[PDB]
């Protein structure tokens, strides 16, 4: 899927306002260095959507969080035609976290 | 401990003999540009340029080599703005006061204001936020004399947690 | 059997509030139950709970994401479904705590309240609405417009030797949760001086 037909305007909204603080309340200060970046809005969505909403070993339960229930609600609400161990699911939070700055960082 | 500055996405500034190398994405280390150094010589901080883009990898290592801090986010991480240039006030007719000022040139900051009565200690400033580039103070009697100050906070969810607000305009 | 709601967010920790009620009293609740389906976290819909004349649940299952269906249901068959967003119908909370102390250095009076979603996580920042008139008599309410939470009255602007009323309100101001006033606070009384 190609994320450039999105609504970022709404969904920047959504993040802002919620997914955001239900992203930092499960990462409780705990923070990773990141392992991947990106340069554009709906080049950042799909590194999002991917490590989202994709089940990880050690952490099978992601995409059931509420954050990642909110992020799937927010593209399919916002996007055209849009379709274990504690530690790793912090670890992929933060990434997921970082993701979104570079998305709020990057131009449309 | 060690602290990290953006500054205005223009210069990454860091502060602690420790030596820093530093690179860009995933491109060959390289030593610090600029070290900060004291009168016997032993390293004090380091100053290196800042990426809009790229991941920054920093790591500082004791005398011998030894891994003592190790960082890897966009610089943007750090980021601390370069206080509003100029801050204008403007009484409107319904007895509210329009604060404005220029824009900085990227995207992501909440700007906070601050106002008390001229007469008024430092513990009487009343805050308020918004985005770019003005905001109204209401409720101000239009005969009393306030003083004003603003700086330029980075958005949380913008930059993380790791930014930190610009110094106060005068 | 039309009806309102409102919802107010982090009422009670981390979780959320929707409050709905029937605009014609004079009504009969006889067995009739309001259910709110889709955009939740958990859970596919919720079923209000009553407590005298109108329905209420408190949970940390909204989504705050997309648009419900509040339906008034009698048994299985819904009598009337209206689809809508919790966030576009956020109630702020009431401020507590209203306070006027008079200074007669500054010659004014100093309004002080308390502003609860200071402390929540969601929406931190509301607009407020301070109302005051004379206790006795009938009068327009003056209206103070604020995003802070002190204030001044000059003296000048009040009848001396009297006694004044006053209360304050709030609703949201974000670029993305919308909604209604809150409830007015309980209302404090001052005395003006001699001028």
């Amino acid at each position: 899927y190609n994320f450039s037909n999105c609504n970022f305007t709404s969904i920047t909204k959504i993040y802002c306002n919620i997914i955001f603080h239900d992203l930092t309340g499960d990462l409780k200060g705990a923070k990773f260095e990141q392992i991947e970046d990106c340069e554009s809005k709906p080049a950042c969505l799909l590194k999002i959507e991917y490590y989202t909403l994709n089940p990880i070993p050690g952490c099978p339960s992601l995409p059931d969080k509420t954050f990642a229930r909110r992020t799937r609600e927010a593209l399919n609400d916002h996007c055209p035609g849009y379709p274990e161990v504690q530690n790793i699911c912090l670890q992929q939070t933060s990434q997921i976290l970082r993701l979104w700055y570079s998305f709020m960082q990057s131009p449309e | 401990d060690v602290t990290v500055v953006c500054h205005d996405l223009e210069t990454v500034e860091v502060t602690w003999q420790l030596s820093l190398e530093f690179r860009y994405g995933t491109g060959a280390l390289q030593p610090c540009p600029r070290y900060f150094l004291s009168g016997a010589g032993v390293t004090s901080g380091c100053i290196l340029p800042a990426a809009r883009a790229g991941l920054l990898e920093l790591a500082l290592r004791d005398g011998g080599g030894a891994m003592v801090f190790k960082a890897r986010q966009r610089a943007s991480a750090w980021l601390k703005p370069r206080p509003p240039w100029n801050v204008t006030l403007l009484w409107t007719p319904d007895g509210d006061v329009t604060v404005s000022w220029p824009a900085h040139s990227y995207l992501g900051l909440d700007y906070e204001v601050q106002h008390r009565e001229s007469n008024d200690d430092e513990d009487a400033w009343q805050t308020t936020s918004g985005p770019c580039c003005d905001l109204t103070v209401g409720g101000l009697d239009p005969v009393r004399c306030y003083d004003f100050r603003v700086r330029a906070s980075p958005r949380a969810a913008h930059y993380g947690l790791e930014a930190q607000p610009s110094e106060w305009t005068a | 059997h039309s009806f309102w709601c409102h919802s107010q967010l982090e009422v009670d920790g981390s979780q959320h509030l929707l409050t709905c009620a029937f605009n014609d009293s004079d009504i009969n609740t006889a067995n009739l139950e309001f259910q709110i389906c889709g955009a939740l976290l958990r859970v596919k819909c919720l079923t209000l709970n009553k407590l005298q004349d109108i329905y209420f649940i408190k949970t940390s299952e909204f989504l705050l994401i997309g648009s419900s269906n509040i339906c008034v249901k009698l048994g299985q068959k819904n009598l009337t479904c209206k689809n809508m967003a919790i966030n576009t119908i956020v109630k702020a909370e009431a401020p507590s705590d209203l306070k006027v102390v008079y200074r007669k250095e500054a010659n004014d009076f100093l309004v002080t309240f308390n502003a609860p979603h200071l402390k929540k996580k969601y929406l931190k920042k509301v607009k407020h609405d301070v109302a005051y008139r004379p206790a006795r008599g009938e009068s327009n309410w003056t209206h103070v417009s604020l995003f802070h939470t002190r204030t001044t009255i000059p003296q000048r602007k009040l009848r001396p030797k009297a006694m004044y009323e006053i209360k304050v309100r709030s609703i949201p101001h974000n670029d993305y949760f919308k909604g209604f006033w809150s409830e007015w606070s309980p209302s404090s009384t001052f005395e003006t001086p001699e001028p």
